[PDB]
């Protein structure tokens, strides 16, 4: 699966 | 600003993409779709999929 981490 | 899931707030923490291009939220927070640990393949989420 399309994953991604929320950027700061 | 931008808001996203089924819980309508902003992104945080690791997001997962619904695989269906017609999806209607296309961004979830794992928790709110039950996940911990991203699932292997192409996943689509509890609006797409259900009737
Ligand atoms: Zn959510
Ligand atoms: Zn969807």
């Amino acid at each position: 699966a399309r994953t991604k981490q929320t950027a700061r | 600003e931008p808001t996203y899931c089924l819980c309508h707030q902003v992104s945080y923490g690791e997001m997962i993409g619904c695989d269906n291009p017609d999806c209607s939220i296309e961004w979830f927070h794992f928790a709110c779709v039950g996940l911990t640990t991203k699932p292997r393949g192409k996943w689509f989420c509890p609006r797409c999929s259900q009737e």
